[PDB]
C-alpha cells in the first residue's frame, strides 16, 4: 500500500493547489522551443518559469522546517 | 496401581507439552469481479484513495 506520512501530507498540499502548472511549464517550453522569437512566446514563458520556480523553493523551505519541529520533540523523549 | 497411573499420566503430559499443533494453513483465492491493488484518483479537488 501507497503510505503517506505527515510531511507527504504537507508537499503534496502544494502539488494539488498549483493543477496544471507542471504540465503547462513543459508545453510553453515546448512551444518557444519551435520559434524561440515571437515576444508573446518568451513573455509567456518567462511568467510561468518564474511561478514555476517560487513553487518549488517554498515547498522545500517548509517542508524543512517540520523537520526540525519535530526533530526537537523527540530528542526530549528521553 | 495408584502411584504408576500417577506417575506415568503426569509425565506424558509433559512430554506432550513439547509439541506444537497449530499448523498454519495457506489458502490461495481468485478474485473474479475486482482489481487487488489500491487505486488512486487525482480529483482536482482532493487526491483521493481507493483502498
Amino acid at each position: 500500500t501507497p503510505w503517506s506520512g505527515y510531511l507527504d501530507d504537507v508537499s503534496a498540499k502544494f502539488d494539488t493547489g498549483v493543477d496544471n502548472l507542471q504540465t503547462q511549464v513543459t508545453e510553453a517550453l515546448d512551444k518557444l522551443a519551435a520559434k524561440p522569437s515571437d515576444p508573446a512566446l518568451l513573455a509567456a514563458y518567462q511568467s510561468k518559469l518564474s511561478e514555476y520556480n517560487l513553487y518549488r523553493n517554498a515547498q522545500s523551505n517548509t517542508v524543512k522546517v517540520f523537520k526540525d519541529i519535530d526533530a526537537a520533540i523527540i530528542q526530549n523523549f528521553r | 496401581y495408584v502411584d504408576m497411573v500417577v506417575n506415568a499420566a503426569t509425565m506424558m503430559d509433559k512430554q506432550n507439552d513439547g509439541i506444537e499443533l497449530g499448523r498454519q494453513k495457506i489458502g490461495v483465492m481468485r478474485l473474479n469481479n475486482t482489481f487487488v491493488g489500491d487505486r488512486t484518483y487525482n480529483l482536482r479537488d482532493q487526491k483521493m484513495v481507493i483502498p
